[PDB]
């Protein structure tokens, strides 16, 4: 592929189209559906993978294609999410509080980023271009930030007092930073419970779709304050009862993959591509 | 220029009419017109070609007769015409080059080669014959200054121009009123656009004009209109007057209202059509004036009703539009146009052998430019160099 | 504008920068390689070389004719930057449209002009064109691919000779190609031009090149227009 | 051409004039629902613009041919020239661009006014099939370009817009599986005969005799007559063209080109 | 200009891109930010502002452009809000309950008005046109409105009672009312603590960009029931902190002003045009 | 309809002159008298409000169109000043002491000022060119200057010691200060009761019109030395009764609306250059 | 015969082109610089990219000469040729496409085929002469 | 035809212009760099402005040849058509202006309007060789 991925493909404008391959689709791929405790809790049944998974088999799948992992709330989910299957589908409740954290989730999880390490204690780090961010994780991420100049002493800020530092997130799970580009800044991160990661968004990841279940269009993919993109692959839904959450997704699977494109499905199932 | 031409076509009759085994009876007239071209011509130096790269070439003249008393023609009489034929075909056209060439602002239609020159000396009238052609007719008639025209199959009038003129507009170009159009060889696209779709227009009518002024009258023109602008009827996005910035152009086509085609000669209303599409007919006109008119649906279905609000932002635009193409017409002036070569010719010769720009055509002999400014002077150049290009490819 | 204290070093203060850059190294490069051949009796199979002499000039080691002139133009680039060119020499319109800028620019600063120089002789006119004159036929090349073979009196296109292109460039003194050859044909089809314009404006002569454009000539505005916008950074 | 087709005539033989994009087609902007409501939300029918030599069709679906039998929605054009032409060149292409923008058009009886934003899938299953007195002459499936139309009288388009079986989330988002259905899908077909040959003069690009006789007529102010309609209209001329308006009509441009050839 | 106002400008589609050569009233343009008070308390520093200059500095704005205007609450700040520089963004906080309150200040602020003095006390008003309204602000804003017949009585309302008056707006800071236009309407208001004027939008600002610091798209500009166009200077952030918020303004600023026009800025700074 | 663009306008030499629109003019505008307080005094008149009116009506225009203003004087009134009516007068009476109020608050009303913020906490400022000043209004304004040098130093003065900084304005209730072009200064304002706004002077203000109620011509609203313009706007009586002075304005009214123009800024042509 | 013998920059109304057997079209979509709020709303800094960047081109040859027989608009040799074998269901011959299909002719336009076009046309011609 | 013919840069005098159908008269107003007292008294920094600043141009046509007829000083050929005209009460035509009047007939110069003013003036010169 490498040698002709800059190699122009041709087509004509008659070629018959094929037939539709959403059999064959279903047949050869594999479906990740995540969804909360809480919908686990009130439904009250032990066999309710087993029914989910054989109306899938109704609507095509094969038995053993579709899986289903359960999180606790979506700031635990933020925390080094893994996505498995060639389809990922993610029923994310909505919650008025939870605004930003939604946000940064769907960030993270509906866009394929390139993430390096940092060495916050050793070197002074900048984002270079609108489409760099500092991504961090973990059980308690509180970033601090502080503003240097050309000769490299802090505005508002001081590189020796970390009490004058500038904090932009405090006990967060996930947390998108996004500081002014071409300004050096010297970081404060509990690393101990945090890691701070150097990312670029490369551009969507096509093969993980959200369901926000209940509220309006908060999700805000997008740090530019001028655009909030609505994509195929953020849809939204009303609910009273999960089970009717849960039979909408498996009714309307065949729209809920064709908003989806597969072959973006990582050899790892990580939320991000980490290079040294 | 008819000595020139009488030349070419004895050949071209020669070529066509020598054939072997045809009666004698058949080319008796036209063996009799060659030999007395070769009469004419014998004994006489011409030159040609000391201009760009068209090299210098000496042309003498020595040549036998042919018969006149055997029956039907055979091989033998065609290999003796046949040579003779191949060097004065040769011969014009280097001397239809040479003059193809050539300028002056002073007198443009007089020959301007010394081969040409030549041809004009009396003892050359005898080759003079049958002038036939178009061009050559137009020639004559406009010689003796007699009322004569060309007709043209999609005439290249209208010089290029793609523009906008904004009657209403602001620096952020989100509430515009105006018009777009483009004028191209015979056809003039034109769209008015409003962005609020005549919300707060008197009547809810917005009126747009368009006039196109011709640098020739043209007669007996026949005209298809149309009422939609296909070029204008897409989203765009335009640069601003003085190229500052660039505005967003997203056109939503309604029909246009109380169309009005005006062809005028001096002012004059020569030729109206009102709400007439398809073809019409345009006598005798210099000037078109489109008068057309977007008016506001008074009833809109919830889709309709939700393209126009009552007030900004204005997301959809609504545009009319027009399409004029002059399918055929006649002009006492010589012009371009789909189906003759003759600009191609000129052009074509004028390139290869890189003629220096002289001070009456534009360079590279542009069509457009040199129908913007389409002068007396470059009237009279332009008809001399196509009829010397009609006479060329008579035989090229 | 001379913030006085900082004109103290302007001068080494760019040179400082300059000559860690791509075009020092370029330089050391092409002297390095030429130092290596003249001392190489049997050390010279390691230059690939088109001409009928194993030349550093020549060397090509990174359509095959496309490559081969690109490789050897992108190295001719230092032909400017060895007073072996008679043309008006790229560099030169380079430096002039640095000065123009950094005279008019409200933004430079002493400490930013440093390395500004580097990366404007860097990236000014990336594509560039040289053709080299012999016994009446003109043989062009250039960065990016093109390469062209023709006749002084009447550009007429001619089949391409590699190995007499590159033992011609060689030695023969390179001119610029500041009027490439299809503005040459251009012109000459559209501006049929003197045998004398037609001399000068292949040797780049500033002279004829200054009339033309002072007789507002589309042509040649339109190329320099094009030189002009390729010199950014 | 003229005096030889007249001489013929006058003999009742058989005669023939070439035009060069003859003007065979009168002047006809129409559409016709075969799916329709109040709303005009979703909609289904044809659209077509009939200009001198040129045909333009679209047939639109406002659903994309969800609830279709097949995903297919059949659409058809029939168009009855006024006379018999034969000898035919015609350049065929998929797109009509008269009809690929968005619109605002009037309803049938002009009461409301109706939206129209196509969105173009190519045409499927395309039938260009040239009648003579209800007979096929000539048949063409899928070919595009120059064709050939030997003898007719009658232009039958058949054309089909099929569903994408397969879309990306691009093109899934126009089409819903229900209204409101804000992209509606268009398959267009354009039709030019750049020249062909006919029995009974015809007004075409190339020739004069039209403006000719038209150009006359109003310079010297001439009344109304019993036969033309007024101003010489093509279109009105075209629409009927019987008989008695053949026999003026070709005498009228036979004395136009008389004239022509001296003025 | 007034001369040549109504005189067609010709521009041709070839015209090659430039840049003006015409010398500005002021040499460099200037950037307000208003922002809560609840921004300032939450960043907690003296000299952010500063440091704001600074970064704006880093994004290409002369030392002395940038402005930082304080304002209590969205409230407070819709009593004759004042727009002093040439491109002016205000950051409104989102609160639920207040959606009504900021959709009138950011109909206010973003639409040029045309507005008169209404003496109340004297004359019946009607709104003419749809762009009519009534704008009323001050310390304290209740309005009673009786509508009238053709005969000068009122309907459902004793046109000598005020008791019998119709509530449309009780204790409001800024408050902008639509009634049924054609219809003489008698107004009683709290005249000692509030002005209402008879004004006309004329169309939009284009100069003033309102980014709404989380919630929903809740904005409504537009009085008319079926429309609730949302312009490119109309943005929305979800949020944590405030200093992530003034980063993201930073940061994207150009992209924030390039959905903002000059030219637009009055020569007073008031939200409306006056005429007495 | 063309607002953005100066567009030029050809006229003929020899075309026709209008009837005359002062009739229209005087009908469909409004006219505003300003007064001080010492003037109703003198009056003593409860109703002479309604007797201008009448007589004004006797000149033609309408009754409701012409207003009356009152100010304490004209320190008072300089405290940012309100004119609104489409023609202005104001009757300033003249005192000895206070010669360059006046000129400043002339200066303030009879020209066009366009005015950006100044922060004189953060932003040292300059004055560009010659139409740059520095108007201050408040209760009392007291303006004390530092210029600086190139190495932001400064003369005379110490930029951390404001007891040396150079006074030019004490307890002004307005103030237009002009200083040195193209060097830096360092401000000391008391912003409590003061704001100072860097302002240029665009041009005349068409329709503001000042009498001089008293001495000789002592106004100049200009900063340049060498030149004290008197404009046609700049009008002068003596006086010794206001009944007098009043009588004499509503005589004379005609001459004096003709000595004053539409203002340009106000008007639907500058849509876009400033103000509507 | 790739060499370059006609080049327009920039010129749109009418050009020439004296002999060519190649067209080569190059054009450039450049990002306007200055974009008022509506402009600059379409072309987001990155995706999802809904109003897509586009940039045209039309050249129509509207006369030409050949030194081969083609059909063209005005001339009806082909459509004669292509009747008279059609209305006699001539089998398929060993040169022509089935049908006279002039894509398929002019796409393997051979000089046998060229030798046959040129016969069947020159005969075509004479008989439209009578006929 | 928008060619510049001839050129003259800060020449005054007498000009030959040898061929020509547009006059392109370019000046500027420049502000003097010095000025003595009372000039610069003239002119302040900003308004009012009394004295405006004013540049001039005049250009007079002594004499030329046009290819078509004209009106000049000299000959009587205009005159003598009006008068003729005038005299017997011509009802206006549907040529010339309804007076004779050359502004309006040099404005609309129209091809029909030259010939007819050319065989008008050829009568007129004519009949001025007798009366
Ligand atoms: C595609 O669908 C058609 C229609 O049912 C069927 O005949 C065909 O076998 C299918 N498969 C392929 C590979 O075309
Ligand atoms: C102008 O004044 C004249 C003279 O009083 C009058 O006849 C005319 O009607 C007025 N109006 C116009 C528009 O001329
Ligand atoms: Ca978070
Ligand atoms: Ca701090
Ligand atoms: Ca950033
Ligand atoms: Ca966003
Ligand atoms: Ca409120
Ligand atoms: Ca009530
Ligand atoms: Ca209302
Ligand atoms: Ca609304
Ligand atoms: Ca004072
Ligand atoms: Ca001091
Ligand atoms: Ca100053
Ligand atoms: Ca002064
Ligand atoms: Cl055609
Ligand atoms: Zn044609
Ligand atoms: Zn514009
Ligand atoms: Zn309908």
């Amino acid at each position: 592929q490498n040698y002709g991925i800059n190699l122009p493909i041709t087509g004509s404008m008659d070629t018959a189209y094929a037939n539709s391959t959403q059999e064959e689709t279903f047949l050869t791929s594999t479906l990740c559906l995540y969804y909360p405790t809480e919908a686990a809790t009130e439904i009250n049944d032990n066999s309710w993978k087993d029914t989910l998974s054989q109306l899938f088999l109704t609507k095509g799948w094969p038995t053993g294609s579709v899986y289903f992992k359960e999180y606790t709330d979506i700031a635990s989910f933020s925390v080094d999410p893994q996505l498995y299957c060639d389809y990922n589908v993610v029923l994310m409740k909505y919650d008025a509080t939870l605004q930003l954290d939604m946000s940064e989730l769907a960030d993270l999880i509906l866009n394929e980023w390139l993430c390096n390490p940092m060495d916050i204690t050793l070197y002074y780090y900048q984002q270079t271009d609108e489409a760099n961010k500092w991504i961090s994780m973990g059980s308690s991420c509180t970033i601090k930030v502080c503003p240097l100049n050309t000769q490299t002493l802090g505005i508002g800020c001081l590189t020796t007092d970390t009490a004058t530092f500038e904090e932009v997130a405090t006990a967060e799970k996930l947390v998108i930073t996004d500081v002014v580009d071409g300004v050096n800044h010297k970081l404060d991160v509990t690393t101990a419970t945090c890691t701070i990661r150097n990312c670029k968004k490369l551009g969507p990841r096509e093969n993980v779709a959200v369901i926000q279940v209940g509220g309006s269009d908060v999700l805000d993919i997008t740090a530019d304050p001028t655009t909030a993109p609505q994509t195929e692959r953020m849809m939204r839904i009303n609910w009273k009862k999960w089970w009717q959450v849960f039979y909408t997704v498996v009714d309307y699977v065949n729209q809920i993959i064709q908003a989806m494109s597969k072959r973006s499905r990582s050899l790892n199932s990580a939320a991000f591509y980490y290079r040294i | 220029m008819d000595v020139l031409y009488s030349l070419s076509k004895t050949l071209k009759d020669a070529r066509d009419k020598i054939v072997e085994g045809t009666l004698y009876s058949n080319v008796s007239d036209l063996i009799q017109q060659f030999n007395q071209m070769i009469i004419t011509m014998n004994g006489n130096e011409f030159q040609t070609g000391g201009i760009g790269n068209l090299p210098i070439r000496n042309w003498n003249f020595d040549f036998g007769l042919l018969g006149t008393t055997l029956l039907n023609l055979d091989a033998n009489y065609v290999e003796t015409a046949r040579n003779t034929i191949d060097y004065f075909v040769d011969f014009v056209d280097n001397v239809c080059m040479d003059e193809m060439v050539r300028e002056s602002q002073r007198n443009g239609i007089a020959p301007q080669s010394d081969s040409l020159r030549k041809l004009s000396g009396i003892k050359f009238k005898r080759i003079n014959f049958d002038n036939s052609s178009e061009y050559i007719e137009n020639w004559n008639l406009q010689n003796r200054r007699q009322r004569t025209g060309f007709t043209f199959h999609k005439p290249n009038i209208f010089p290029y121009s793609a523009s906008f003129t904004l009657n209403r507009s602001q620096p952020a170009h989100d509430n515009l009123m105006g018009t777009m159009w483009l004028n191209a060889g015979s056809e003039i696209q034109v769209a008015g656009f409003d962005y609020s779709c005549a919300i707060n227009a008197p009547a809810n009518i917005q009126q747009f004009e368009h006039i196109v002024q011709l640098r020739r009258v043209l007669t007996t023109a026949t005209i298809t209109l149309l009422p939609d602008a296909e070029r204008f009827s897409f989203p765009r996005v335009i640069n601003s007057a003085d190229g500052a910035t660039t505005w967003y152009f997203n056109p939503v086509i309604l029909r246009p209202n109380n169309v009005e085609v005006e062809f005028l000669l001096n002012g004059q209303i020569i030729n109206t059509y009102q709400a007439r599409f398809g073809t019409i007919i345009a006598r005798n006109f210099d000037t078109i004036r489109l008068s057309f008119q977007l008016m506001r649906p008074p009833n809109m279905t919830p889709a309709v009703a939700a393209l126009f609000p009552n007030a900004q932002p204005f997301e959809h635009h609504a545009t009319v539009g027009l399409t004029l193409r002059i399918e055929s017409a006649v002009c006492e002036s010589v012009l371009a146009d789909a189906s003759k070569t003759m600009l191609a010719n000129v052009t074509s010769v004028r390139q290869e052998y890189a003629i220096p720009v002289g001070p009456v055509f534009p360079p590279g002999m542009n069509w457009t430019d040199l129908i913007t400014n389409y002068s007396p002077s470059r009237e009279d150049n332009l008809q001399r160099v196509f009829t010397v290009a009609s006479i060329r490819s008579m035989l090229v | 504008k001379s913030t006085i204290d900082a004109a103290k070093s302007m001068a080494t203060s760019v040179m400082k920068k300059f000559k860690k850059s791509g075009l020092a190294n370029s330089v050391s490069t092409l002297t390095d390689s030429l130092s290596d051949a003249a001392s190489s009796i049997s050390r010279g199979a390691s230059i690939r070389s088109v001409g009928s002499s194993a030349s550093a000039w020549t060397d090509v080691s990174t359509s095959s004719i496309s490559t081969q002139t690109s490789t050897i133009s992108r190295r001719l680039r230092l032909k400017e930057m060895a007073t072996q060119t008679e043309g008006m020499n790229f560099d030169d319109i380079s430096a002039a449209v640095l000065k123009t800028k950094i005279d008019r620019s409200t933004q430079i600063s002493p400490n930013t002009l440093p390395d500004i120089v580097t990366e404007a002789s860097e990236k000014f006119i990336p594509n560039r064109a040289y053709r080299v004159i012999n016994n009446d036929e003109v043989f062009e090349a250039g960065t990016d691919g093109r390469f062209f073979a023709y006749r002084v009196e009447t550009f007429d296109e001619i089949p391409f000779d590699v190995q007499k292109f590159a033992d011609l460039v060689t030695d023969s003194p390179v001119i610029s190609a500041i009027i490439d050859f299809k503005t040459l044909k251009n012109l000459n089809d559209n501006y049929g031009i003197s045998r004398q314009q037609a001399f000068n404006l292949l040797r780049s002569d500033p002279r004829v090149l200054r009339e033309f454009i002072n007789q507002d000539n589309p042509i040649i505005r339109n190329r320099i227009e094009q030189l002009i916008m390729q010199c950014r950074l």
